């Protein structure tokens, strides 16, 4: 809903059974977001900008 | 017959035994929603509380 | 043999088969998405509509 990305793998349940997944699978950018949401400290301290990402591979799916 | 009742629209409202448009209304202190169909009247109404809307609503209903 | 290849990007890309930085683009009116990997070519564009960032936004995905 937040991002948009209604792709078929995500938000049906027929295609997703026809997919490679076998089911619906989370988005990988969620697993990138969420990802931050578990190592970044909220509070001011000397990180100041992201700045970029070097080399995203996904692997395995996230159900 | 078909006949043209031409009038007030809440003299409208008590000819046709329904709601018209700015006919008279039945405000009576306890929800519409709570009534059985006998006791509905045409003409039971409710002002309801407000709602601001804002651009976080409209991000979160598109 | 390593060459280094000077000239415009959309000169760069043909020579290079593929998409460089400042190229020409072929936008053909359906979407790249829906195209098989063989009628893919190293230049189909896409301009996606826009999107405006709202504080709701950033309070959504934060
Ligand atoms: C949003 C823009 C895209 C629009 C479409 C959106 C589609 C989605 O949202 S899907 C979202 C969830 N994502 C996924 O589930 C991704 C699924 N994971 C995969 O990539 C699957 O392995 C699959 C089957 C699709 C392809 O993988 P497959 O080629 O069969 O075998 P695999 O072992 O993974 O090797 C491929 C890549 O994985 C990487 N890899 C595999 N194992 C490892 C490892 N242990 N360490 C590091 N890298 C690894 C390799 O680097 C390789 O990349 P490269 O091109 O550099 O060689």
């Amino acid at each position: 809903c937040l991002s948009g990305d209604h792709f078929y793998a995500h938000m049906d349940k027929i295609a997703a059974a026809e997919s490679i997944f076998g089911e619906r699978v989370v988005h990988g950018y969620f697993v990138l977001s969420a990802a931050a949401g578990l190592f970044v400290d909220a509070g001011v301290g000397p990180v100041i900008a992201n700045y970029g990402l070097e080399s995203l591979r996904f692997i395995e799916p996230v159900k | 017959q078909r006949t043209a009742v031409q009038g007030s629209p809440t003299m409208l409202a008590a000819i046709s035994k329904q709601w018209v448009r700015g006919a008279k209304v039945e405000e009576d202190r306890i929800h519409p929603f709570r009534k059985y169909f006998e006791e509905l009247q045409p003409g039971d109404s409710l002002l309801t509380p407000r709602r601001t809307m804002t651009e976080a609503d409209i991000v979160n209903f598109a």
